[PDB]
């Protein structure tokens, strides 16, 4: 499908640029931008013809959004200036079908497909920093886990015993603490006769940071 | 130049028309899917306008928004080509009505293919005449 | 700007069973031009219906959108596992394109009562200033529950953060975890923490504790 950029972390009153790059021949064709919060649904932001270079915005973002192509590369961009913590959302970027299309003034509108894989935008003030773990120490099933507390951005990855204990795990998602950084955890469960059998390793990787960090876990 | 594009189509009829796109009297903006060729000879491209000669940059959305073909003229042969909002191609002109300069022959234009799917068999040929008092190079696509 | 409203937010069905969607406008629509869309967590939205009737090219014979004016409504006649996701209505008529909030189809299973731990702080951090209490449901369904905290059997309150897993790809049920976050200085003024569980699956509820330097 569709290729975009990675993902992006920006304090507030700065300015992103989402790349949006394509394999096929189907460049000039009509694109579209659309952002989606987590609580909310899809929310469409505006639009490009790159053959001509027709921009139609949204209302919504008329003077803070604005739309570009560069025919060299695959890529049509959306640059949206002046962040808040509502602009935090994942960016889509997906083609308007041409058959059956309808087209007034420049602006296509039809369904939608292909779709690129998403962006992700962070807006936060906070600023990036390694986490700390610490263990969560534990007939029936037995829990213990571990606890990655107080990191940004997102996100981390956490294996257990290198990637040699994979069943019964559960990783969290991470959870935005009011100071503005994250923290998750990790758990895995046991029969509770394999508890004390075996020797218990989370790998917790954070790339941002390049912190990481084995911790045991024991009861 | 590029923004006085009239971009209107709708292809209610499901053919998928517009893939190949990415009397001359006044024609109305919004009934064109496309630029606008005439043919003085050499093929020019006709932007949008108002009822006075004031090009307009608005993608041919408003409905006052026109192509003035006659007054795009010369007493030489003219005649002028384009798609309309539905993908049928729409012609005008008096030597044929469109880019035919002979009834087997095309001006050939960045657009002649998707006006004109069919001259695609078509061998091009250098011309160079002067008609009215200008010099006039293009190419023309006969069988 | 024209409103599309789903509902109902949530339809809890088991496979093989039919699942009805609705979309409802505020203005009346043309039937021409409306469209579903299928999202999986982590994935981009795929093309279902357009028109409000005709399938996209590649969806399966079982799903199925009607509906004209105000009401549309999509419908997947026999769930197969891999249709559980949220589901999007668009329109795509009006000078500003719409979407509707997210229904979400989810597997049915039987009510499975969560099983239940606490994990008191490490001492490694305790010596940073900060106590993470945390209590862990694990494989359980339905999603909803409640899980609260007694702190000297004082129940807590604004101090808690919840976390929860996606649905399990074998078992179709749920995993919740609650963090408790004191500073050092209020955890060691208290002695027993406690979390108390309430679900469906279960009768009374479930209270796990510990005793603070014990
Ligand atoms: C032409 O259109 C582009 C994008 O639609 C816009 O950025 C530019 O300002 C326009 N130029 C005009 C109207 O002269
Ligand atoms: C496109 O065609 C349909 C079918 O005739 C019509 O209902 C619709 O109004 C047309 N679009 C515009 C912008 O006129
Ligand atoms: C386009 O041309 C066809 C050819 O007859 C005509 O039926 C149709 O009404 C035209 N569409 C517009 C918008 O003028
Ligand atoms: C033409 O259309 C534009 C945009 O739709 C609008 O702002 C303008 O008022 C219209 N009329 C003129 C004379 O430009």
């Amino acid at each position: 499908l569709l290729e975009q950029s990675g993902p992006e972390v920006k304090k507030p009153g700065s300015s992103v640029k989402v790349s949006c790059k394509d394999s096929g021949d189907t460049f000039n064709e009509p694109v579209t931008w659309v952002r989606q919060a987590p609580g909310q649904g899809l929310e469409w932001i505006g639009g490009i013809i790159p053959a001509f270079g027709v921009t139609k915005y949204a209302q919504k973002f008329q003077g803070r959004v604005i739309i570009s192509a560069d025919a060299s590369t695959a890529t049509a961009y959306l640059e949206l200036s002046s962040l808040r913590s509502e602009d935090t959302a994942v960016y889509y970027c997906a083609k308007v079908g041409l058959r059956g299309i309808v087209m007034v003034g420049g602006l296509a509108m039809n369904w939608l497909d292909p779709w690129g894989q998403g962006t992700q935008v962070t807006v936060s003030s906070a600023s990036t920093k390694g986490p700390s773990v610490f263990p969560l120490a534990p007939g029936g099933t037995a829990a213990l886990g571990c606890l990655v507390k107080d990191y940004f951005p997102e996100p981390v990855t956490v294996s257990w015993n290198s990637g040699a204990l994979t069943s019964g795990v559960h990783t969290f998602p991470a959870v935005l603490q009011s100071s503005g950084l994250y923290s998750l955890s990790s758990v895995v469960t046991v029969p509770s006769s394999s508890l004390g059998t075996q020797t218990y390793i989370c790998n917790v990787n954070h790339k941002p940071s390049n912190t990481k960090v084995d911790k045991k876990v024991e009861p | 130049h590029i923004n006085r594009t009239a971009l209107n189509c709708n292809d209610s009829l499901q053919t998928g028309f517009i893939t190949s796109l990415f009397p001359c009297d006044v024609v109305s903006a919004r009934t064109v899917c496309g630029p606008v060729y005439c043919f003085t000879p050499s093929p020019v491209v006709v932007g949008t306008t108002d009822k006075l000669g004031i090009p307009t940059y608005n993608w041919g959305e408003n409905e006052t928004d026109v192509f003035m073909l006659e007054s795009l003229r010369p007493g030489g042969w003219f005649g002028c080509t384009w798609m309309n909002s539905t993908g049928f191609t729409k012609t005008c002109g008096a030597g044929g009505s469109g880019p035919w300069i002979t009834p087997r022959c095309l001006v050939d234009y960045p657009y002649r293919l998707w006006h004109y799917p069919c001259t695609v068999n078509f061998t091009l040929h250098k011309v160079r005449m002067f008609v009215g008092g200008i010099e006039h190079r293009f190419d023309a696509a006969c069988n | 700007e024209i409103e599309l409203t789903q509902s109902p937010g949530t339809l809890s069905l088991s496979p093989g069973e039919r699942a009805t969607l609705s979309c409802r406008a505020s203005q009346s629509v043309s039937s021409s031009y409306l469209a579903w869309y299928q999202q999986k967590p982590g994935q981009a939205p795929r093309l279902l219906i357009y028109g409000a009737s005709s399938r996209a090219t590649g969806i399966p014979d079982r799903f199925s959108g009607s509906g004209s004016g105000t009401d549309f409504t999509l419908t997947i006649s026999r769930l197969e596992p891999e249709d559980f996701a949220v589901y999007y209505c668009q329109q795509y008529g009006s000078s500003p394109q719409t979407f509707g909030q997210g229904t979400k189809v989810e597997i049915k299973r039987t009510v499975a009562a969560p099983s239940v731990f606490i994990f008191p702080p490490s001492d490694e951090q305790l010596k940073s200033g900060t106590a993470s209490v945390v209590c862990l449901l694990n494989n359980f369904y339905p999603r909803e529950a409640k899980v609260q905290w007694k702190v000297d059997n004082a129940l807590q309150s604004g101090n808690s953060q919840e976390s929860v897993t996606e649905q399990d790809s074998k078992d179709s049920t749920y995993s919740l975890s609650s963090t408790l976050t004191l500073s050092k200085a209020d955890y060691e003024k208290h002695k027993v923490y406690a979390c108390e569980v309430t679900h469906q699956g279960l009768s009374s509820p479930v209270t796990k504790s510990f005793n603070r330097g014990e």
